[PDB]
């Protein structure tokens, strides 16, 4: 399936053409030639945060009880 | 600065030396030495040249079973996407490795038969 | 061959690639056949600071 925002297909797994930059409604593949999705997929979205190192702070170490 | 050096050895006690840089952009780039001189590969080259395979095994490969560290997921998306919209012409080994072939004809002298 | 070794130059390096495009503006043509003729003229003026070669076979 779509795995955060990278999908592949279901058969041969090839990088795909981006479904916010086609027209039609499907997705060609690069190599072969299939129709997945029907377009309506689950929209491409990622939830992303820091590292809790790249924020230096004494105030940082005040947590540090 | 973040670099995987490794030294490659043969049975016969030779060896060659391999580096691997990280990228700001999102590639992954190669160092190899050859007669007093080096060169510089794209990785997703070197991956596709070993082996016909889909991008799927990659990320099956690199991060297994952590698929909610977006970071290096996003990483791979980068390079994939790079790497397939840079040159989207090669879509096997054989193309890839003729195009290697074609690159790097003149320098290891074996030009005009191979 | 040299424009093999270009081939495998600009994807090789960033030193080597930067010196001999270097090397290839130094590489260009350095003479045209106004020049040709201009020079033809300038060693006229050569000519006239001919400091003579030595006679090389009885002296
Ligand atoms: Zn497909």
């Amino acid at each position: 399936s779509v795995v955060g925002s990278l999908i592949f297909c279901l058969d041969c797994g090839d990088l795909l053409e981006n479904p916010n930059a086609v027209l039609g409604s499907n997705v060609e593949c690069s190599q072969c030639k299939a129709i997945y999705p029907k377009s309506q997929f689950s929209n491409l979205k990622v939830v992303t945060t820091t590292a809790d190192d790249a924020f230096p702070s004494s105030l940082r170490a005040k947590k540090s009880v | 600065h973040y670099g995987i050096q490794i030294r490659s050895v043969r049975p016969d006690q030779t060896s060659q030396t391999n580096v691997l840089h990280y990228l700001n952009d999102g590639q992954v780039t190669f160092r190899f030495s050859w007669r007093k001189n080096e060169y510089l590969v794209p990785v997703v080259m070197i991956l596709k040249a070993l082996c016909h395979t889909s991008d799927r095994e990659i990320f099956d490969g690199i991060i297994g079973n952590d698929v909610k560290d977006s970071f290096l997921t996003d990483r791979l998306e980068l390079l994939l996407r790079g790497f397939k919209k840079r040159y989207p012409h090669l879509q096997n080994r054989t193309q890839v490795l003729q195009y290697l072939g074609d690159k790097f004809r003149v320098v290891f002298q074996a030009s005009p038969d191979q | 061959r040299p424009s093999a070794l270009r081939n495998a130059l600009g994807e090789a390096f960033g030193t080597k690639k930067a010196k001999k495009a270097i090397a290839d503006l130094e590489r260009n043509r350095i003479d045209s056949d106004k020049l040709t003729d201009s020079a033809i003229d300038i060693v006229d003026s050569v000519r006239t600071a001919s400091k003579d070669l030595p006679t090389r076979a009885q002296l």
